């Protein structure tokens, strides 16, 4: 006989984050709006017809 | 911190701890210890060929037949210890160190 023992194998396991996905509202811009009209359109210039 | 050499460095703190209120009767303070430091495996080194060197003779095993022992069971009991300190052997500066689950593609030329 050969004594000795057999073979035993270790537990050990590579490691990796997955790609993983979530939401984000920020992502999806990068531009503001542009602003309000500063513009009068009441104004009249009060000529006698 | 004054070592983490003697201590298994893929298990981020070894250590559990507790603080019972009440000492033995007569002392102020104390603390009990239960370790597992991989040395332990020269222990069941020792028990499984000190057991093979007299087995290799069949040196005592009359006795044990004669209460219907098996003589298989031996060589299984010694394999599988064999297999026990094997476990230590191996688990003993074993990697802290990162591997990936990222494996061989054939997406390059030879440069």
């Amino acid at each position: 006989h050969v004594p000795g023992g057999g073979s035993v194998q270790i537990v050990y396991k590579p490691v990796d984050l997955s790609k993983v996905t979530s939401k984000c509202g920020s992502l999806g811009n990068i531009h503001h709006k542009p602003g309000g009209g500063q513009v009068e359109v009441k104004s009249e210039k009060l000529d006698f017809k | 911190n004054k070592n983490s050499s003697y201590f298994v460095e893929w298990i981020p703190n070894n250590v559990k701890t507790a603080v019972c209120d009440i000492p033995p009767r007569g002392l102020k303070m104390s603390a009990t210890f239960i370790g597992n430091s991989t040395a332990i495996q020269e222990l069941f080194k020792r028990i499984s060929e000190q057991f093979t060197a007299m087995f290799r003779r069949k040196a005592f095993l009359h006795w044990y037949t004669g209460e219907g022992m098996d003589e298989m069971e031996f060589t299984e009991a010694e394999s599988n210890m064999n297999d026990l300190v094997s476990e230590y052997q191996q688990y003993q500066d074993a990697t802290a160190d990162e591997q990936g689950e990222f494996e061989e593609e054939g997406e390059e030329d030879e440069a």
